[PDB]
RNA sequence: ACUAUGGUUUUUAUU
RNA sequence: GCGAAGAACCUUACCUGGUCUUGACAUCCACGGAAGUUUUCAGAGAUGAGAAUGUGCCUUCGGGAACCGUGAGACAGGUGCUGCAUGGCUGUCGUCAGCUCGUGUUGUGAAAUGUUGGGUUAAGUCCCGCAACGAGCGCAACCCUUAUCCUUUGUUGCCAGCGGUCCGGCCGGGAACUCAAAGGAGACUGCCAGUGAUAAACUGGAGGAAGGUGGGGAUGACGUCAAGUCAUCAUGGCCCUUACGACCAGGGCUACACACGUGCUACAAUGGCGCAUACAAAGAGAAGCGACCUCGCGAGAGCAAGCGGACCUCAUAAAGUGCGUCGUAGUCCGGAUUGGAGUCUGCAACUCGACUCCAUGAAGUCGGAAUCGCUAGUAAUCGUGGAUCAGAAUGCCACGGUG
């Protein structure tokens, strides 16, 4: 009965991420939907460009932050169990919450 | 028989619908003087609607949002042109003349190294 | 530099059709806080719509109709000398001359409202009867009568 | 900058997690409400912030590369010092030369 | 004055960043800061071991760690036991249960890492580095590339100068962002001078 | 139109 | 307002007195102990000594490894010295159109010619001419960013005709507009006439959302002071080592009969105040963001709605508009200063912190010789947010309104 969470920083990533989740959720699951958005953010900094002095002469640094609800379709017992081993790489973060 | 037009500025967004045949003046559910265009800006939206006007030969619907509503304003008579210079084949050649089927994307100019409040170089009121 | 204005264009005023009353607010406001100017303009002549001659919709425009000179005195670097020259006022700066020296003058006063510090200039910028006023003229008066070498 | 100043957060850090971030939301067990213009708590109370270093003040992250205190920036993950060295090295991830 | 760096503009495209793991702002340096501890450990204890980059990862409640060289062989050993105690180690360091993997580096006469290492091992010989850094360089174009440069820095013997000397031939390139740009400084510590060996180099565009 | 003056010494040649 | 984005004990170096030294910190080897936890007595504490608890990892049962200490032989430590031992890093003209090779020629050679000369251009870009022809580095383009249309993507976002109704875009309906995202197409001198050693390319007009690198960014050729810095780093050397080393504690780094260096708010009525009234962009947040009510003079304390951070909180944006009111008075104002009360966070705010209240009360009405800066959403001007953070900015980085 869960529900789930996919968040990165990387534009395709976030969508090799989704297409190994969306596949664990349907080798136990006939039905389907595809992936659902949600929520995108991004975010930008400043730096001096030197270790000594210099604060003249400054980089500039961003990311963006790219989250899915995903949804699952058949959360059932023997697929949340899959889910509970998920590997999917380094790089990403997720949840399971009821 | 209905005419479109769209206008997007500074955050703000623009959908204007006329019909043929005096009628309405209407904005966001409520009429082109009950609410809108009461400030500084006033009465940008009918600089393009002085070249047909209202209560004389259509019937105009409006909807807006987003930003302030100045913004709006400057995006509404972007929309209201789209639909205008398709209403009548000579009255395009008067918001041709008028200047008002230019597409205004002006925005802010963005900050470079090494320089203060989004512009200009580390300032000295003196010497 | 050359590829430059000119004159950008203003919007005429939206109440009275005229861009010599647009560009008045312009110069007239401060801090680009416009909406106090839209308060002044019309305001200020209270005391002018009898007393105009010419109407209330002129009572301002003979304000500027006092002074519309051809040529200005400047004071120009030829090489190690600096000599008084004749330049041209043109058609575009004719009609907008004594519209800044008003406002100055309103600026530059420091009783009542703003709305009445610009009908004491106002007031006499037609008539030019007080002392030492007519000395705001002596940059054309002196054009006119430009000698210099030829 | 001093090679003392790498290990210095290691006992403030962990008190910071156990008492000096609740202890105030949690102070029911060692007050009273109910007698007027009586103590009976603050000598214990006392007692417990007798101790010194660890603290919920003096606490700073520092550079543990170097011991640098001053040019830590979180969004960063490393103090302005390496930052260059380490991210065209390409180590930090994942900080990149785009520019604006 | 200020130069683009020709290998932090291409991160993340084609050239991978070399460790991937998510961190919220309220552990990123302190995850960065065991990603560090294990560098520091790693490549002084593999010092003599052709280590070219190391890879880190943050799997699932664990860290693991790949290392890249040109003879794995004597790294990972006979088999996957003698890296024990360096696993008993980082493990400690990340806070978390460890894995160590092993990586076999491509072309060592044509890797910025390796080429360098062929250059430092003409200097423990003494000879004239000029001759040195050609000769290593015309050795891997004749094997592969599509542009290679070297450069030596400061101390040379050499001169009174702060000028460089070096080699180079093809393509640099400059904006091809897909061009996986090969990159090292390798400093050859000589009896009178620290000498920088700088090497680039660039094999396709993909 | 006028508006002068600034000690001596202080770098690159590779095997 | 730089490096020292928040200099109470901290940070941190200086001064003073303690506590101690193969060293707070590194590493090889041996040796006593698990790592740890709690508390008593002496000291403010660094330190000096007991009383109690735990006995993990590990195994040829011979004993051992992490790890915590003690110590020898080697060696460390230093905001000490060395930018005239060296690297790594660094000004600026200027984003100017120049810097530099091979072959031929020319010269006694260094070298020059070339790349200069004529025009066009943003341009060593092109055109003209040609004892020089070609080339690498820079220029251009790439990358990148913005407008128009089509196509693609849609929940915790969106809504045009229309049923049902958690009365709600909520379900049916749509995939389009917005809002957030991608990929294309379109602008090419294309088109006319004019000018141009008639050529590069320019000068106008039409048509277009846009016209002439469409517009805007990213980018630093050769050379510039062999710049600033061993105070982030290393790293060669020197000096101290029973210390110039580091662990506490107390004063200091916000002494002052005086100078420099810059902002913000006002000196007002194109302005303030009190009461209404219209409209946001971008960010923050569960040991949280905090809606309310109560005590009280009040900070705030005490409890607590909504919300897991796209149908909640932070939050009446403010200036502006409008009404009431007021002057040339150092003012209705201001409330800078000085005690007394408190409120918060914290060994601790006395000294150097913030917020509050009853009271008191000064300065500011252009301002030194003389001079500063850019071309439009630009200058000018008012609010909103974040970082640092146990606990404060007016400085730092961003957001929108009026213009």
């Amino acid at each position: 009965r869960i529900r789930i969470r996919l968040k990165a920083f990387d534009h395709r990533l976030i969508d090799q991420a989704t297409a190994e989740i969306v596949e664990t959720a349907k080798r136990t699951g006939a039905q389907v939907r595809g992936p659902i958005p949600l929520p995108t953010r991004k975010e930008r900094f400043t730096v001096l460009i030197s270790p000594h002095v210099n604060k003249d002469a400054r980089d500039q640094y961003e990311i963006r932050t790219h989250l899915r609800l995903v949804d699952i379709v058949e959360p059932t017992e023997k697929t949340v169990d899959a889910l509970m081993r998920l590997d999917l790489a380094a790089g990403v973060d997720v949840q399971i919450s009821l | 028989n209905q005419y479109y037009g769209t206008g997007r500025r500074k955050s703000s967004a623009a959908r204007v619908f006329i019909k043929p045949g005096n009628g309405k003046i209407v904005i966001n559910q409520r009429s082109l003087e009950q609410y809108f265009g009461r400030e500084t800006a006033r009465m940008v939206v009918r600089q393009p609607l002085e070249l047909v006007d209202m209560v004389e030969k259509l019937d105009l619907y409006i909807t807006v949002k987003g930003g302030g509503i100045s913004g709006q304003a400057g995006a509404i008579r972007h929309g209201i042109t789209r639909a205008l210079m398709e209403y009548d084949e000579s009255l395009r050649s008067e918001l041709r003349k008028a200047g008002f089927v230019t597409r205004d994307a002006r925005q802010v100019e963005r900050k470079k190294v090494g320089l203060r409040k989004a512009r200009r170089r580390p300032q000295f009121s003196k010497r | 530099r050359r590829r430059v204005i000119g004159q950008r264009k203003i919007l005429p005023d939206p109440k009275f059709g005229s861009e010599l009353l647009a560009k008045f607010v312009n110069i007239l406001m401060v801090d680009g806080k416009k909406s106090t100017a839209e308060s002044i303009v019309y305001s200020a002549l209270e005391t002018l719509a009898q007393r105009s001659g010419k109407s209330e919709l002129e009572a301002f425009e003979v304000a500027l109709e006092n002074v519309r000179p051809t040529v200005e005195v400047k004071s120009r670097r030829v090489g190690g000398s600096t000599y008084q020259v004749p330049v041209e006022v043109r058609p575009v700066r004719r009609n907008a001359l004594a519209m800044r020296w008003i406002v100055e003058a309103a600026r530059k006063r420091g009783d009542k409202s703003m709305a009445l510090r610009l009908a004491n200039e106002l007031s006499d910028a037609a008539e030019n009867k007080g002392t030492a006023v007519k000395k705001r003229e002596d940059v054309h008066r002196m054009a006119e009568a430009n000698k210099a070498f030829a | 900058a001093k090679q003392s100043m790498k290990a210095r957060e290691v006992k403030r850090v962990a008190l910071a997690d156990k008492y000096f971030a609740k202890r105030a939301e949690l102070k029911a067990i060692i007050s009273d409400v109910n007698a007027s213009d009586e103590d009976r708590w603050n000598a214990v109370l006392k007692l417990q912030t007798l101790p010194r270093d660890s603290s919920p003040s003096r606490q700073r992250n520092r550079c543990r590369q170097t011991g640098r205190p001053h040019g830590f920036l979180r969004k960063f993950g490393l103090s302005r010092i390496k930052v260059r060295e380490a991210a065209m090295r390409g180590e930090i991830p994942g900080l990149k030369k785009a520019s604006w | 004055g200020q130069k683009v760096h020709p290998n932090g503009i291409r991160l993340g495209i084609v050239k991978p960043w070399n460790s991937t793991w998510f961190a919220n702002t309220k552990e990123f340096a302190d995850n960065l800061d065991s990603d560090f501890k294990v560098r520091q450990y790693l490549t002084k204890e593999l010092a003599k071991a052709s280590v070219s980059r190391i890879v880190i990862e943050r799997p699932a409640k664990s860290i693991r760690v790949t290392i890249h060289t040109a003879r794995p062989g004597i790294v990972i050993g006979k088999k996957g036991e003698d890296v024990e105690k360096l696993r008993k180690v980082v493990a400690d360091i990340a806070g978390v249960p460890a894995q160590i993997n092993i990586a076999e580096v491509r072309k060592p006469e044509l890797d910025a890492k390796l080429v360098a290492d062929s250059i430092t091992s003409q200097l423990e010989r003494r000879v004239m580095f000029r001759r040195a850094m050609k000769r290593a360089v015309q050795n891997a174009m004749r094997l592969g590339a599509k542009g290679i440069k070297v450069e030596v820095s400061g101390r040379l013997g050499g001169a009174e100068i702060a000028r460089t000397e070096w080699y180079r031939e093809g393509r640099v390139p400059l904006h091809t962002l897909r061009a996986d740009i090969d990159y090292n400084t390798s400093e050859a510590h000589t009896t009178y001078g620290v000498i920088g060996v700088k090497v680039w180099i660039f094999k396709g565009e993909i």
